[PDB]
């Protein structure tokens, strides 16, 4: 029964978050155990075979700068690679790869089969052991028990998962995997509140039954970028284009007639993710746009995007032949949708930790999200707590000015809406500092400070570091004036010539000129050779004033992010609060008040009395 | 908003007196202490000087206390000025204030929180001040309804709507640069920008001409017709204001008369007597009453002597008194004693006071205004209230200013994105709240992004 | 009330506050202190002390100062306590006050009253306290406070001290006959005369731009029933002022709406629809519509544009010229000139003001405004001024007959004895503002008036 | 509720027999359609990774020699090849191969991918459309149904089949894959015979917590051998050693054995201990691994288990591999009481063929037991009706000589151009070898030697009974001690055919006329 040796941490399920918690358990030094429903699928896209995107891409890079292999396993299995708003402003850029994917799966079984401290395990779980409020040890199904200091369930959307199609149904994980039905039933009887979401993929075409010869063509890019901090672009393989097709008004007649066949309708998001409710909300619009992408490089399977639906088959073999170039077309693989178990986000500490256990952890769908990118971190976060606490540290946890994953869990925790969370630039409030090419600088410390990063990230880093400074320190030792022997050109290319002391620095502070220009210049000698370093040169010198106001503006808060609230106060306890506010209050549980007054609802009056109240029972050293 | 910032505040009441209090209390306490009396007089003395403007005219003279920290109510630096009770001086006085970059107004109860967590006041009171906090915020939150209540509270939703609409333009395209939206990226954006500043301008205009505010605590007297409305309204006026017959329904549109009762105002309300309305002038200003009831402070239900004896204002009128607000004082007055003869004077029924007067004659006249002010009335009365809106209007007109520059450069949308959510969140402060979800849900239900 | 008898009386306005200062003079000031404080802080000290009762138990907390005389607001020994402004403890300090013998509730204007008293300014700068107390605009605020820092009291001495010395010199003149007719005839006099009645005029002027800004002026909209009236006002008002609709008789109660159109009061008065019905009360509001009509400054009128194109006053309806008294601005305002689609502006007709404009839709209602600030005397050019009073009018009216009797004797007459009496007369009227020969009832009279502790 | 389209022939279950039996479809000319339940499982073996050997490398050959797939998959997917006995002669002689699992799994896959004639489908099914005891088309899990003129069955383990696992079991087709439930109950109608067997696995190590100094290595043979008659040793991967422990006493006690520990896997960490299979617990095979040299602190990866299936006996179906009772529908596979993968795949490419031929509407052919291995296989379960599964060995052939597994080509491609199992290249390449063999054969016996000859003294000194009479060149060859190579090396018999194989093939049909 018992296993006879005791590991640090247990995380159940090796799925996009399970991956990133045990590499950074491990790496953190600590035995790591990785419980997984089967091997082979470590790695395993099931759902568009892309990576990045606007919001999605600043996850990934964070991921990257903290050590993790998101960003490593695609440089070696995309085969089309674009950057989004490249014309635009830094601050807003994104990469997005499409991305082979046997190439993808084998890099990260590869990847994580060889990580010291790590062990990984093939079995199914079935329970869990607490005794006062404490996770100590889960229950496999054959019988073997094992024995951990924390545990991290990343089970994703097998907690009973439902295929559905049409009208009918069955049980399934997804495509060709079985569901997790006994451990949905084990962890509802515990104090928490569960409930269900559905979402659907749409069908798999034969890439040879399409007549590409009458199909607009789209390409990669020139000099195509990377994703890691450490890779070049001498690692991707071979590239391919993607074909662009539309509909027809016989596609939205057919659409139309067999709408009734439906689960919808017949008888759900703010957007219209199926396709009758592209048509249905808008039935004016007699065009849409449907890409056909390859899932690889040595696979002969279509996946077109835009078309998911939830009709029956013989409208979808309707649909896809009814557009130019598919007339006659094959389908290998059905589109479908599933509906799946999770849990609501307020019972859970910024950490990712259960408010209510001892040492349990929540990352990836169960944490009612959607996307890859968006349970990497999670389970990257939920790892390094677990680590921290198996260990008998203090934990950690990002702010909302310092990564995106700060305003991930902080919108998780209070937001209350029923939509799957999906990240968006404009969702964060500061967003003209959150790049993506600062990452590091911002945050591969801190990991260092808790052993999330090797020597070869440690050198990368110091070295850039040293070349930023020093540009900076030579860039201010530069002076001009209208009168200099090579002002001539200066004030030639330059709107509103010299007419007093001039000085690189500030001769920057013009908008039209640039960094490559200025460089090319006896004053202002060659730039450095590591562009990667020059870019945040220009970036600080543009962005100061604003990075400036953003700073003071968020030293201010810093009080009230301090200021914690236990999970064990009762504010039916305070005198002077609303009865709604009250029973508001009561049920988010917020962690400091600046989270509660983050919440809809709650004016500055009731945090003001909430201080007040906190000041009469000493439960603060001090509000400043 | 650190604890650190540094705010102006009132603190006598509302209404006409001797003397009118200004305090401040923060870091640049010293600062503003410089800026209006060009120099720091010597603590905790009672200087004298009047009070300049940039200009260099004097907009009072008074008595100012500078309070340097800890030795203060709040214990830091608190600057107190003292002048005339004036609300136009004051607002006059106030405004000037605000102009000052870092400071902003207090709000309800500001000065209990920084005096209790300074521990500058004793710790007993905890209950006590956790109401003198509340109830200040409600009555501050009940007014404003009246500052934003007119044509001006049409021009800001106008306003609003077109930022909202801009900014789903205009940040639409920075986060779905893959579907098919046809954005209006193009200059014509900076046209569609224009007319929202030219917006802006209406707005601050609405309320430069109209009314007159009128600060006050308002009143109601209302009751079935021929109830003696009329007598009691010319009666507390002092002069004529509505005809008085005995005629059913004598007025049909509402009144509103301004009297002072040593120093504490007071508005009295005229309206058609309730009942039953044949008419479309009758049942309109029925509904007219019946509105301007709820929003009233202190009623007065007319009870008829001739009509009844009927002393608790629920079996009088149960529905009448079902309808009311449950927070709303009630008076009740027993009209035409005179003739019934009831003896003169205050009663009080079921908690609430019953009294009998002679309308006709003004005999118990006095006894109502005895009770009247003997009733009480906070703070944040009009003149203040309204300030509040013209300033979060006011810091941002200059975020679109300084906004709209940035195109004249490289067109960079993440600054004007930024740009535009500081406007409207300062905008905010006026209508309501407009978190970065509603803007999605907006770009969601007007476009057909999709997946 | 009695200067030896000590005065108790609370400054800040009633309700709750902050602080809730009570303002104490006289006599039994310092005795009060002792009884209250039992201790005499050192003066113009902004002591933090408590206040003791006269059991001894702590009264309550707040700021104590001490103000002898006469640097102080009356010149006596003024207490100034400040405590909270928690009305309850302020009644029970204020009968405590009371409760010692020789203390009592000064009556209204006292404060102004004896500090006036003692000569420590000008008379008419005590009413000058009061109409900034309460004022309506900014602009009449400022002007209030300007007048309070004492200009009008400048314009007057200069004007009284002239007249002093034109009466030293016809007094000098008539104390020699022989030579008394040369000295008339010299010319001096007629030239000192003639620039200190400019002098007047213009200050007089300048108080009737004064006064106006008090209440502004009333203007009357007159018309048939349903005529759009109540609408126009609304639109004036920018509120739902009136209830407008079809039905005949809309409004039959005189209604009032105090507005500022510019930085500018002034008073808009509604009437009921003029025409003979049956109904009493519609009778009595005719009634007073046409009471209120010779009250006001300016009229106007609204006809409907597709009734009658007539536009001449006759024309509309020669009943209303006829009854109203001439010498009255009047003005014809085309209401629902939209329906007709008249060109929208200004017009004069019959050398009377025309103007079209549709009130629902709201067009032309802004050269409504326009035209209601530019006709009424007024404009932007002069600020500062000084804010008058209706005593003050009548003053000045005095002073210029009598200055221009004068004037008349000695070019007719040649009487110095008369012209001496009437300058004399002249001088002691304008002086009355002044409060040198004003008698005590009339200060009195206008202290009254004032709040109560001011 | 009906696809739009007909089909000419189905397959149910894209195992080893099913990958077969559509290649063979699609090949010969005819509309197929492969039905399995997850795509990204094509080609996958659930047991040691190794191919061929003793009885196991003669189907193999037989199914390259028909045109096949194994075989050129596995020239591509093997890590380590050799010879078995090579010392003996021919008859016995074998080859064997290391798979590595996911270079095998990719050909496989993009070989199947990329056919003529082929569609597939992945929809679990769930039942058949028989009337009047015909075969048309089958229904699925998701409700649509296909129809169609013939169908094969390959279900294999996932009928009613339960993993167990020390003291317990659980049910399911394998570890990780979910069975086909009722698809067996549907079949139940027919009176019919049912059989269950179980088969298990071991454990599968962590290459890193093993001391790979203290262990003596194995390699193979050199000169890399082939399988595919139309291949060479240039497509073969990169050939990595494997590793030799022994047992202890310690062993036994707790239930010398030389145990082999066969890596699975070019890019891999997973180690295959070969000879440890068993039905134990998880601890007793924890205890078990750790009493072995070099595996003192090991750690198990992939615990092992057993498993049990249903099937019915190959006793009543055709010899074409169809069934008698049912018309249109055949059964090839693991559904047919049979393991491995050899012999399977050579099932499935004859229920293919017959099941096309039937579509088309002509004859099928039923190999013969003096031609085909795997008609040997196929007679010997289908004619007995034994439940015993058939294991392939050299000893049941007892025409061996004839039999081999070097001549599968010549007895089986001819005849396979006329089915239309064999393509263009392939005829080309066998009709060029018979015309080598032939003329060197007859250019071998149109020389003669007399001793009176120049290179006769050297002939007597490498020949036993030197010189004698007059003598040709086979005759010389006839000879023990001669060599193939020995002849070409001489004055007379100029040089010999370069074709390594015709040379081979001649001197076995010279030596063994009899």
């Amino acid at each position: 029964m018992f296993y006879p040796d005791p590991f640090d941490v247990i995380i159940i399920g090796g799925g996009h978050a399970g991956t990133e918690a045990a590499m950074a358990a491990a790496r953190m030094g600590q035995q790591t155990l990785l419980l997984t429903h089967n091997i082979d699928t470590l790695g395993q896209m099931s759902c568009n075979p892309a990576i990045g995107g606007i919001g999605k891409g600043h996850l990934v890079k964070e991921v990257d700068a903290l050590g993790g292999l998101m960003a490593k396993a695609i440089d070696q299995a995309g085969i089309q690679f674009r950057i989004l708003n490249a014309s635009k402003g830094p601050a807003v850029r994104a990469t997005r790869a499409q991305a082979d994917r046997v190439l993808y799966r084998q890099a990260v079984r590869t990847a994580l089969e060889n990580q010291p401290n790590l062990m990984i395990f093939q079995q199914a779980v079935e329970d869990l052991i607490v005794e006062n409020d404490r996770v100590v040890g889960a229950v496999t199904q054959m019988g073997l028990k094992f024995r951990a200091k924390a545990v991290v369930l990343t089970v994703g959307t097998f907690l009973d998962g439902k295929i559905h199609i049409g009208l009918d149904n069955y049980s399934g994980g997804r495509a060709g995997d079985p569901p997790s039905i006994p451990l949905s039933r084990r962890l509802r009887e515990l104090p928490l509140r569960v409930g269900r979401l559905k979402t659907g993929t749409p069908p798999r075409i034969d890439a040879r039954t399409i007549d590409f010869s009458v199909l607009a063509q789209q390409h990669g890019d020139n000099p195509m970028p990377v994703f890691s901090f450490m890779g070049n672009a001498s690692q991707h393989p071979q590239q391919v284009p993607c074909y662009i097709t539309h509909t027809n008004e016989k596609t939205h007649d057919v659409i139309r007639s067999n709408l009734d066949r439906s689960p919808m309708y017949a008888g759900g998001p703010r957007y219209c993710p199926s396709i009758e409710d592209k048509v249905m909300r808008f039935a004016d619009r007699n065009q849409h746009q449907i890409f056909l992408e390859p899932e690889g490089l040595t696979s002969n399977e279509i996946y077109p995007n835009g078309i998911s639906t939830s009709l029956p088959f013989d409208v979808q073999m309707q649909i896809v032949r009814s557009m130019q170039g598919m007339e006659n077309a094959k389908i290998v693989r059905p589109g479908y949708a599933i509906e799946y178990d999770f849990f609501d986000p307020r019972d859970l500490k910024p950490t990712l930790e259960s408010k209510f256990i001892q040492g349990l952890f929540f990352a990836g769908q169960i944490n009612g999200t959607t996307g890859y990118e968006e349970a990497a971190a999670q389970g990257l976060l939920a790892g390094l707590n677990a680590a921290r606490l198996s260990a008998d540290k203090e934990g950690w946890a990002p702010a909302r000015s310092q990564a995106y994953l700060g305003v991930l869990v902080d919108d998780l925790c209070t937001l209350g809406t029923k939509e799957p969370y999906r990240m968006f630039t404009s969702r964060a409030e500061y967003r003209l500092m959150l790049r993506e090419d600062n990452a590091d600088l911002r945050l591969t410390e801190i990991g260092r400070e808790l052993g999330l990063v090797d020597d070869e990230r440690w050198a990368r880093f110091n070295e850039k570091l040293e070349n930023i400074e020093r540009e900076r320190q030579r860039l201010k030792s530069t002076w001009v004036t209208p009168s200099a022997e090579a002002a001539a050109e200066v004030n030639a290319h330059l709107t509103a010539p010299l007419s007093r002391e001039a000085s690189g620095e500030d001769l920057l502070r013009r908008p039209e000129m640039t960094y490559e220009k200025l460089t090319t210049l006896t004053p202002f000698a060659p730039a450095l050779t590591d562009e990667q370093a020059a870019e945040q040169v220009e970036i600080q010198v543009k962005y100061e004033g604003y990075i400036a106001r953003q700073q003071d503006e968020i030293e201010k808060q810093l009080r009230n992010e301090n200021t914690l609230l236990p999970a064990t106060l009762d504010y039916r306890q305070v005198s002077g609060l609303s009865n709604e506010v009250i029973a508001k209050l009561n049920d988010h549980k917020p962690a400091s008040i600046g989270q509660a007054s983050r919440i809809s609802g709650v004016t500055p009056a009731a945090i003001s009395i909430l201080l007040v109240w906190l000041k009469k029972q000493g439960m603060l050293r001090r509000s400043a | 908003m650190s604890d650190n910032d540094t705010i102006v505040a009132q603190a006598t009441p509302p209404g006409r007196g001797g003397v009118g209090i200004l305090r401040i209390s923060g870091f640049k306490a010293r600062e503003v202490a410089e800026t209006v009396l060009g120099k720091l007089p010597k603590p905790r003395y009672a200087d004298y000087l009047p009070f300049k403007d940039a200009d260099g005219s004097v907009l009072d003279q008074g008595i100012a206390l500078w309070f340097p920290g800890p030795n203060s109510f709040t214990g830091e630096d608190v600057l107190e000025l003292q002048g005339h009770g004036g609300p136009v001086i004051l607002d006059l006085l106030l405004k000037r204030i605000l102009t000052i970059p870092g400071l902003r107004i207090a709000r309800p109860g500001e000065f209990s929180e920084r005096a209790f967590l300074n521990d500058k006041l004793d710790l007993a009171q905890a209950e006590a001040i956790a109401d003198l906090i509340d109830a200040s915020s409600e009555q501050a939150a009940r007014s404003a309804l009246n500052s934003l209540q007119g044509a001006f509270s049409a021009r800001v939703n106008h306003l609003v709507e077109a930022l909202t609409h801009l900014r789903i333009y205009v940040e639409a395209a920075i986060d779905f640069p893959d579907e098919e939206i046809d954005f209006l990226s193009d200059g014509k954006i900076e046209a569609q920008l224009n007319d929202v500043i030219a917006d802006l301008d209406a707005v601050r205009a609405e309320a430069r001409q109209g009314s007159l505010l009128r600060e006050g605590m308002k009143v109601v007297i209302a009751g079935r017709p021929n109830a003696g409305k009329s007598s009691l309204l010319n009666a507390l006026a002092g002069r004529e204001a509505a005809i008085v017959t005995d005629i059913a329904g004598t007025t049909r549109d509402v009144l509103r008369e301004h009297i002072h009762i040593d120093g504490m105002p007071l508005h009295i309300i005229d309206t058609a007597g309730l009942r039953e309305a044949s008419d479309e002038v009758e049942r309109i200003g029925i509904e007219r009453a019946w509105q301007e009831i709820e929003q009233a402070d202190r009623v007065l239900f007319m009870v008829d002597g001739t009509t009844t004896d009927a002393v608790d204002p629920a079996e009088i009128w149960p529905e009448f008194i079902a309808r009311l607000p449950a927070k709303l004082p009630i008076t009740v007055v027993r009209n035409k004693a005179d003739i019934t003869g009831e003896t003169l004077g205050m009663s009080e029924v079921n908690g609430h006071a019953l009294i009998r007067l002679s309308a006709r004659t003004g005999e118990g006249v006095d006894v109502l205004r005895n009770h009247l002010k003997q009733s009480m009335t906070n703070m944040e009365g009009g003149f203040l209230a309204r300030r509040r809106h013209l300033q979060a209007l006011e810091q941002a007109a200059e975020h679109l200013q300084q906004g709209k520059a940035q195109l004249l450069g490289a067109w960079a949308g993440e600054l004007l994105a930024e740009e535009l959510r500081l406007a409207q969140q300062n905008l905010s402060e006026i209508t309501g709240e407009f978190t970065s979800d509603d803007l999605l849900g907006r770009i969601f239900s007007s476009f057909c992004i999709g997946k």
